[PDB]
């Protein structure tokens, strides 16, 4: 039910990770070293800010698996976002890790996908993206990746969950007190944002297994395993 | 091959 989703929601939010640059001037293989071992921490944390969405562990293992290895840089991505937003220009991966955009120069291939996050990210500020959103946003990318069958309720357990996150979403606009017709854009645009991030996590991913295959930076743990595929 | 995500699951 919305307002206890939502609050649910807010209380599972992950710690904020601490990273710092290194002593020495970014290299192409110092800068992927910062951004992976962050990510990797973050991924483990992920985990356990999954497993505090209602209905989540409920869900079959295969399930559970599944949507979090479709999703994680989506959810990578959207927490960086988030962090983000006020900060144009800028990419707040952590509050010592905070790059300029041209520093993506550093690391062949990284910026234009550090472009596609900051664009990402000016569309959300222009649509000033409230807290509340961002979480059922967030978790709706957990819960909203394709299935097709795996050959192993869970399926109708997964509905029902998206449902109702998405259902807190139309209540959290609503609050707005806007006209019906721009609550109806304003949950468009949200959504329709929901393939940009797909689409950024997609050039993540590649750049990231592209660079395991260069060893140009070796990948370890969590994100090395989620990596394997 | 989820060697470790399963075991943050269970
Ligand atoms: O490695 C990359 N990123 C981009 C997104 C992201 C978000 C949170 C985080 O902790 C780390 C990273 C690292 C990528 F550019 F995608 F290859």
């Amino acid at each position: 039910s919305p307002e206890q989703l939502v609050l649910t929601l807010l209380e599972a939010e992950p710690p904020h990770v601490l990273i710092s640059r290194p002593s020495a001037p970014f290299t192409e293989a110092s800068m992927m070293m910062s951004l992976t071992k962050l990510a990797d921490k973050e991924l483990v944390h992920m985990i356990s800010w999954a497993k505090k969405i209602p209905g989540f562990v409920e869900l079959s293992l295969f399930d559970q698996v599944r949507l979090l290895e479709s999703c994680w840089m989506e959810v990578l991505m959207m927490g960086l976002m988030w962090r983000s937003i006020d900060h144009p220009g800028k990419l707040i991966f952590a509050p010592d890790l905070v790059l300029d955009r041209d520093e993506g120069k550093c690391v062949e291939g990284i910026l234009e996908i550090f472009d596609m996050l900051l664009a990402t990210t000016s569309r959300f500020r222009e649509l000033k993206l409230q807290h509340k959103e961002y979480l059922c946003v967030k978790a709706m990318i957990l819960l909203n990746s394709s299935m097709y069958p795996l050959v192993t309720d869970s399926s109708r357990k997964l509905a029902h969950l998206l449902n109702a996150v998405t259902d807190a979403l139309v209540w959290v606009i609503a609050k707005s007190g806007i006209s019906s017709q721009q609550q109806s854009m304003r949950l468009a645009n949200l959504l329709m944002l929901l393939s940009h991030v797909r689409h950024a996590s997609n050039k993540g991913m590649e750049h990231l297994l592209n660079m395991k295959c260069k060893n140009v930076v070796p990948v370890y743990d969590l994100l090395l395993e989620m990596l394997n595929a | 091959r989820h060697k470790i995500l399963h075991r943050l699951l269970q």
